[PDB]
RNA sequence: UAAUCGCAAAAAGGUGGGCCCAGUUCGGAUUGGGGUCUGCAACCCGACCCCAUGAAGCCGGAAUCGCUAGUAAUCGCGGAUCA
RNA sequence: UCGCCUCCUAAAAGGUAACGGAGGCGCCCAAAGGUCCCCUCAGGCGGGACGGAAAUCCGCCGGAGAGCGCAAGGGUAGAAG
């Protein structure tokens, strides 16, 4: 429970911010579900990896602090 | 005594007594205690009824408290129903939520065994 | 008969009923 | 008991301290 | 007495708004409740021997009027017992009874419902008049936790002059219901 | 650079106070909310501390394990591995 | 199959046969009887804590399709209910 920092990724924030840069499109693979949810981040879906394919996940405000891998599920049927 | 809605305690010391609330226990209860500077020793049984008001007074206001509070952490794990976080799952398979061993145990979890089984071995 | 209801909320109202001894835990003023 | 974390008895069996026992 | 309240309150106070709202011409014209019927279900009592006269006698407290005893008109096997000496608990109040029961109700019982946010606002629907049903007796001020050992709840029709449940709603809101906007 | 300081409090016991047979001040699972720490990083997956939850269990069917004395029972302490 | 009751066959009075069509009876009620006084159904659409798709409650709409112990027919709420 990072309680000073965000641990969150480099290559996903300089990345959003020059998406930023004048708020174009969103199609972005990553790696990063170990990184937090960044505040007005939402629009952009972000296609994270869960071992086997980049899922395309949507994104919204009510969701901040959770882990884009808190939404890219590692196994199937439960 | 009916300090919160449906609920009433009595004839027991009155420490122990406010634990007979959703929304309070051993902790909150003592704290309210010294505030309201009452001696716990005492029963539901006996008190001003200046005792009761002062009670109900410091702690209704203060916290939440059954009804709405129960009513809260409902629409709190309602909104892990959002695109679906992975605490959102485990509440829609009524398993495990936080990260256990649901090859064993998980009994609370999941109600009693549903032995429900027909495995096979050699017959000639 | 004539009754006195009697709020944890200071207020007394004046309706009638069945025995007027009435301890109530706060009315509609709350 | 030996595992009521809100005790003396369920830290000292655990092996930490806190309000319910404490340090020192 | 011959005057309470809400009775006050009605003539002068709610009577003209009334008025003021929706434009009659008439007295008569202008919506008035016309009575507050009170039931309760009750699908034990038959069985288990159950005289339950005790929801009566109790009841009585609270309305101030003697209820009445009412009966099954089919027999259903399904959901128990055969036509007649079937069970059901009905009283009828009209004015100031009527009048002195809303009184303390609206004034008092509602505020001690377990939860509340308000009456529900779809239960008159252009059928002039209202209805809600409740859960715990002991909500009201005579009824005691002691005298408790079932909780029976029971459901409250209120039946007005007003044809439409616009002016019903009108004369309701403004007696003092507060409805979950 | 350590019988010369530290882990450190041993626990049960002893003293006197509180509960009064209650699924309870028994019992601490489940879950919500709030924090701390190690680590580049605790979503899958860490352990803690606090507020709130207080689940099954009122001594276990057929079965069946261990132990002959400082033993069995029962209480606590250290160490390896190792952020 | 054999007596009794209802309907059709039966040709608009009555009556009318066949190993023609198709059902009931061999009981029941001390109130399901006498009289006086009250009351009006089944459904349908809302509306109402437990409450089904009819438990009990409220409001509209509803001349009769309800009900009248039991088969059918006739009759019947301006009651036979």
């Amino acid at each position: 429970s990072l309680k000073k920092g965000v641990f969150v990724d480099d290559h996903l924030l300089e990345k959003v911010l020059e998406l930023n840069a004048k708020g174009e499109k969103r199609l972005i693979k990553t790696w990063s579900r170990r990184s937090t949810i960044v505040p007005e981040m939402v629009g952009h879906t972000i296609a994270v990896y869960n071992g086997k394919q980049h899922v395309p996940v949507y994104i919204t405000e009510n969701m901040v602090g959770h882990k884009l891998g808190e939404f890219a599920p590692t196994r199937t049927y439960r | 005594a009916r300090i919160a809605g449906v609920e009433i305690p009595r004839n027991k010391r009155v420490d122990v007594a406010l634990t007979y609330i959703y929304g309070i226990g051993k902790a909150r209860a003592k704290e309210a205690l010294e505030k309201t500077g009452i001696n716990p020793a005492t029963r539901v049984k006996d008190l001003t009824e200046a005792e009761v008001v002062r009670l109900r007074e410091y702690v209704e206001n203060t916290w939440k408290l059954e009804g709405e509070l129960r009513a809260e952490v409902a629409a709190n794990i309602k909104r892990l129903m959002d695109i679906g976080c992975y605490r959102g799952l485990r509440h829609r398979r009524g398993l495990p939520v936080r990260g256990q061993r649901t090859r064993t145990n998980a009994r609370t979890r999941k109600g009693p065994r549903k032995t429900v089984a027909g495995k096979k071995k050699a017959p000639r | 008969v004539p009754a006195r209801i009697i709020c944890g909320c200071g207020n007394v109202i004046e309706t009638y009923s069945t025995k007027p001894e009435i301890y109530v835990e706060v009315c509609s003023k709350c | 008991g030996k595992g009521d974390r809100r005790t003396r008895r369920g830290k000292i069996w655990r092996g930490t301290y806190g309000k319910y026992r404490p340090r020192k | 007495p011959l005057d309470v309240a809400l009775k006050r309150k009605y003539y002068e106070e709610v009577r003209p708004e009334l008025i003021r709202r929706f434009g009659y011409q008439n007295v008569w014209e202008v919506p008035r409740l016309e009575k507050v019927v009170i039931n309760q279900g009750l699908g034990e009592a038959k069985e288990d021997a159950r005289i339950l006269e005790k929801a009566a006698q109790e009841l009585a407290l609270i309305t101030g009027q003697k209820p009445a005893v009412t009966r099954a008109k089919k027999s259903i096997s399904n959901f128990k017992l055969r036509k007649g000496m079937p069970i059901g608990l009905r009283v009828t109040l009209r004015r100031d009874r009527m009048w002195i029961f809303l009184e303390k109700l609206l004034n008092v019982a509602l505020p001690r419902i377990r939860d509340f946010r308000g009456l529900n606002p779809n239960s008159f629907d252009g059928r002039g008049n209202y209805n809600l049903g409740l859960r715990e007796q002991l909500i009201f001020p005579e009824i005691t936790y002691d005298m408790v050992d079932a909780l029976r709840g029971m459901d409250i029709a209120v039946v007005t002059t007003a044809e439409t449940d616009e002016e019903a709603r009108a004369l309701l809101e403004l007696l003092g219901f507060p409805f979950r906007k």
